[PDB]
């Protein structure tokens, strides 16, 4: 006939979306050299910094995914004159601040000794610290594209950035001081699970420019060729 | 032996622990003296089923025009003669309406029947080995150098081995005790084979099915199998006997299908 | 306690594993979903809708609307070619940036029959026929209407119908073909030739326009998910 | 003993033919670099790791070659494929690199 | 009689093939000294580099095995003037690139921050990182021997290398920099499981020469002896 | 959580363990297997088919086809020896590189009965008999036809049959014998002597040829898998 | 495919396959 | 995964523990045992047979 075969299991929504995609690379240190690479860095949660995952989500207009957040936190020793120093293992803290909560105004603030904001403590050498968050929204779907304004007067802010209040994420070294400065790097790996995606969208042609709007440069629709009719015997 | 499966995938699991003639078309070979017919790996050549046949075009099966006995050339057996090899379906690429269907069709699936015939007297002595080797990727003579497609197989010409080694710059290594594959020539008795002992045998008949990893393949860039005739005991006679002892190969395609009808190849 | 033992592969972070995790905010009361229309459950449902192919992509027509504007005209001798491209979706730069092409590029294998649809956007009084032919890979490419009539073809009159569908059949030795097309898994050639002419009454413009759409049939499937070689960036967007 | 260069010195090909280069090495390597060094101007990168890519080189350029022999093949010569191409190999006792392959469009 | 015994369990296909055989020894560093022993090495997947596993597979013409890949990644400190430096633990990354995907053009490229190519992160000191891949092919069996060409004109490439597109494998150090250079070695251990092997083949006599063809030197069929008829009382 | 405790032998990589692993690419749609002919399910099915033994391996006949070409001729006095070798498959350099020998070398123990098959490739008018004898190890090796008639033997006429099968019986004190043969597990001696002669009518060449094949019977089995001492390499192939 | 759920939340589950 | 917790006494090698281990050579076909006479199953069966005492052990 031929009888047939080849089920579309990998063309599904969850198999296409569920892959641990890096979304932000947080950078901090122990001795403050300058800003940035100061101790105590932060990052408000958005999924539109890395172009790889951003294009995947922007083929659908409304999403309803849960999440799985994993950190790959490695540290390098800063360049100096000497390096010989015995050191205890470094403990890292990743605090999640919900929208509206109090922030640490500096290092050693008592916002790291709070009672409500969840935090993940992790020493260097073990398995990566993985945690999950549910569908954080106030509507009923994640608007990837919002064609409108923020104020009722049609003013203020154009774009999807009004409907993005996922919170923040604060990184610091728990240990008090090291004998020689150490620069750390924390990589946030989002994994969208339990995905429902509603309105399909045509995929992005020209590469992105900013992390808050859909501003672009004009590009041709495809690459060219020599002649329209190909020919040989 | 708890035999529990933690993961959802199958590849994530653990290990698993006379008168007997053959009338094909308008063609008849004769005979085997009620001797033997070696068939493949125990498998008769058949057509394509529906679990197979990834192609959607309807197959072309001529059944008479292409599936008759095609008599190839005749080669000369001497005392200092090493061997021969024919690569299929390149050896049948120009014969009749079989080689004409190959030019107009992209895919092609076929089995064969090989009848190697070589007669002698009671006063001649010698022993041939007729073996059908699938996927015989041969090694080049001059290593680190590519080698030509007309040194592996011309169109129906019997490419021959050599007693010594080959120092060619563009051909295959034709040392007959390595059999062109870097393998001991005594161990080629895995493949479908039959001996021709000149005191008792007089012929050999091999019936090979279609052996390939894909159900249908292009037959103008892939040699499905080669046919090697290697004498292990050399031909010896008195100088008064008949000195010219020839070897004729007669081969016939069985259950040939084709797909992908387009213009003539093979560019 | 219970005696356990650590198999190799522990304290590793594979990016494509399937494990549970402790939730950060428990007992969350999520918002109830509503009936948002048009829900999509597979990536092939996007690839089964049409998208007009930029066939006339000779430079610099790709920076305008003339990339979709395959021209025909009244001839002097028949049998001439109209257009022609290779059947390499995801790699050939004609049907690479279409809607079928941007989906295969997230994958590394495809298989199934493609569907080409045409649409003659000419006058209502003009008449003519064409010969749209698919040719299996083999050898080689046809260079005449006499050569590209032995393969799979249809005949499309523009006085009878305005739209013609050409289901390109799946002929291959393998079960799948590679998206980044190499020499082993070839796919063939699509060509379109003048069958008779373009005949028109007076006071009608000569040069007309044919649109061409590409889709996927029901037996289309893809495998071996990967990331697309289209987007590039070095630093994080700010 | 011991100099390594590209084997044909001065080539010439009309626009439309095959341009196949050939580099010879004094010692074996694994990756091989290929350049497009025009006259008067600084060289660029054309093919690295024996086959891969460049920034502005087109899709028609192909390359291969392992051991002491390398080969960067142009599929069809165009108006922008007339340059002196040299090869290289990072070392650990450099061989050193070759001379360059001058070639002119034929007419 | 005698009743008998000795079941052929170890002569099976899976017991003969399922053994973790090393296939490639990847070498990379932290400070680039030269090429090779540069940081960021790579290896296209083939099973025909090590002669031990290559001869096992080449007794059958068509195979259909799954795989189990294990890495034994150890690191040595490079020779220099001094060595005294406290250092954080080294994190290693092994990214698998499918056939056709985008490659990292250098170190610190954003192809290591992708969303589709699977990667295995692993710090030094734990159990080896083991992962499995299914039967990656486009035909219906693994052709160990392919007697043909790549182009329809009978030209271009002779051998089995046309039917080998298993992908690639990219190794790098995740950590930014060390105070003193460290050369690492990653050993890839394939283990073929769920094996189906179809056409038996005569075993290779003369040792291999290259990793892409079956080119060989002429060797005699066996070792010699003194006389044909042995003799003593 | 659940109180566990780590037994010794954790975070180790034994190369012959049997554990599960997380899959790298999940939900893979594999290609459907077809009915490829001639499937082999055991390594002894390869070792149960014949392979001609290079008995005449005296130098430098191993570089030609004369290694398989055991010569006989008309004699002057009978009882003389034709050939002879030790019964050490996998170690003796006669039947080491045959098809049975290359399979035992992946192992370290063998057991069972071997089967030797002959094939007289002479003229159709010649006649003669032979005495093919197996002798148990004991002490020592026979040096006459009178001595190698007390052991296991058969008598093979070449005027009646052209092929003779000699099932070498398994006589040992142990259940297995070592492949790399030491003095403790001896196996014995195979010899072949002229029973009467080779008699021929005129105008026939004198020197004839006997081929000899080795196989395995049904009670053959091997144990203790290892790697072969045949291949060698130092650097990776490039 | 044991399909047991250790945690009490729905968002702490595995993927839906 | 399943939340576990490590009791004290882990990653230790007591020489008199009773645990299982991964086998080095699996699917081994062992030789069949025969009826070797005189099998002993306890150490007291050796100690229940006589042995003549060296009572007159005055030197030398």
């Amino acid at each position: 006939h031929v009888i047939n075969y080849h089920t579309r299991s990998e063309s599904s929504i969850e198999n296409f979306m569920g892959r641990a995609a890096c979304v932000y690379i947080a950078q901090y240190a122990t001795e403050k050299v300058n800003d940035e690479l100061d101790r105590y860095t932060n990052w408000e949660i958005t999924t539109r910094q890395v172009a790889q995952l951003r294009r995947k989500l922007e083929m659908f207009t409304y999403m309803r995914f849960d999440l799985e957040i994993t950190f790959v936190i490695t540290s390098s020793q800063r360049t100096s004159t000497t390096y010989a120093s015995d050191s205890p293992p470094l403990t890292h803290q990743v605090m999640y601040v919900p929208p509206g909560g109090p922030i640490p105004k500096s290092y050693e603030d008592f916002a790291w000794q709070t009672s409500t904001n969840p935090s993940v403590f992790w020493t260097e050498g073990n398995a990566p610290p993985r945690m999950s968050i549910p569908f954080m929204s106030v509507g009923n779907a994640y608007c990837n594209f919002y064609d409108g304004w923020s104020h009722f007067s049609q003013s203020g802010v154009y774009g999807y950035t009004t409907l993005n209040n996922m919170g923040h994420l604060y990184f610091r070294h728990v240990n008090k001081s090291t004998a020689y400065p150490v620069n750390s790097v924390a990589r946030v790996y989002f994994k969208p699970k339990h995905v429902k995606a509603w309105v399909p969208r045509a995929p992005r042609l020209c590469p992105y420019l900013k992390a808050r709007n859909v501003n672009f440069n004009v590009q041709g629709v495809t690459e060219s060729r020599n002649k329209i009719t190909l020919d040989r015997s | 032996y708890t035999n529990i499966n933690y993961y959802k995938d199958s590849a994530s699991n653990s290990l698993n622990r006379r008168v007997r003639s053959i009338t094909l078309g308008n063609s008849t070979i004769t005979t085997q003296e009620c001797a033997n017919v070696v068939v493949g790996y125990g498998v008769w050549p058949t057509y394509l089923s529906d679990h197979e046949a990834t192609a959607v075009d309807q197959p072309t099966q001529p059944d008479v025009a292409t599936c008759r006995f095609y008599t190839l050339e005749s080669v000369k057996w001497e005392s200092s003669s090493a061997g021969w090899w024919w690569k299929f379906p390149e050896a049948l690429s120009d014969m009749g309406l079989f080689g004409q269907n190959m030019q107009y069709h992209y895919l092609g699936r076929t089995g064969y029947t090989i009848h190697v015939q070589c007669n002698a007297s009671k006063f001649h002595q010698g022993c041939l080995l007729v073996v059908c080797v699938p996927e015989a990727e041969m090694g080049a003579a001059t290593t680190d150098h590519a080698f030509n497609h007309t040194k592996l197989s011309n169109i129906g010409q019997a490419m021959e081995f050599s007693a010594k080694k080959s120092t060619d710059q563009t051909g295959p290594q034709t040392a007959v005790h390595n059999a062109g594959m870097g393998v001991a020539v005594g161990n080629l008795t895995i493949f479908p084979h039959q001996w021709i002992n000149l005191r008792t045998n007089n012929s050999a008949t091999i019936v090979m099915p279609y052996i390939n990893s894909v159900p249908m393949d292009n037959m103008y860039r892939h040699y499905n199998f080669t046919l090697m005739v290697i004498p292990f005991a050399k031909l010896e006679h008195s100088p008064q006997a008949s000195t010219y002892v020839p070897i004729t190969v007669t081969v016939a395609p069985m259950c040939a299908e084709y797909n992908g009808l387009r213009l003539a190849g093979h560019q | 306690g219970l005696p356990t033992m650590n198999t190799p592969g522990s304290t590793q972070f594979l990016t494509s594993d399937d494990f549970q995790s402790p939730s950060a905010m428990p007992q969350f009361d999520v918002t109830p979903e509503i009936q948002i229309p048009g829900q999509v459950r597979n990536l092939m449902e996007i690839a089964e809708v049409d998208s007009v192919v930029p066939v006339n992509n000779t430079e610099g027509h790709v920076n305008s609307m003339e990339a979709y504007r395959i021209p025909v005209r009244p001839q002097t001798s028949s049998g001439e070619q109209v257009f022609g491209f290779q059947l390499q979706p995801g790699h050939d730069s004609v049907l690479k940036h279409t809607l079928l092409g941007e989906i295969l590029n997230y994958y590394a294998n495809w298989s199934g029959s493609m569907k080409l649809t045409f649409m003659y956007c000419g006058a209502a009084m003009a008449t003519g026929k064409f010969l749209i032919a698919y040719s299996p890979p083999g050898a080689g490419v046809p260079g005449s209407r006499r050569d590209a009539m032995l393969g799979t073809h249809v005949i499309w009159d523009v006085g009878l119908q305005s739209s013609c569908v050409l289901c390109v059949p799946w002929i291959s030795q393998t079960n799948y073909r590679y998206v980044t097309s190499d020499a082993y898994t070839d796919a063939g050639y699509i060509t379109c030739w003048y069958q008779t002419s373009i005949v028109t009454p007076p006071d009608i413009p000569t040069t007309s326009t044919i649109l061409c759409f590409v889709s996927a049939c029901n037996d289309f499937s893809v495998r071996l998910l990967r990331d697309t070689p289209f987007i590039t960036q070095q630093a994080l967007f700010q | 003993d011991i100099e390594l260069t590209q084997s044909p010195a001065i080539m010439s090909a009309s626009p439309g033919e095959k341009v196949t280069m050939t580099c010879s090495a004094s010692s074996s390597l694994r990756y091989m670099h290929w350049y497009q060094q025009k006259s008067g101007t600084s060289p660029k990168r054309w093919i690295y790791d024996t086959y891969n890519l460049a920034s502005g080189v087109p899709v028609r350029f192909s390359g291969s070659g392992s051991g002491t022999s390398y080969s960067l093949t142009i599929s069809s010569m165009e108006a922008e494929d007339a340059a002196t191409y040299y090869c290289q190999q990072w070392s650990s006792n450099p061989p050193t690199f070759g001379a360059g392959t001058k070639l002119e469009l034929k007419r």
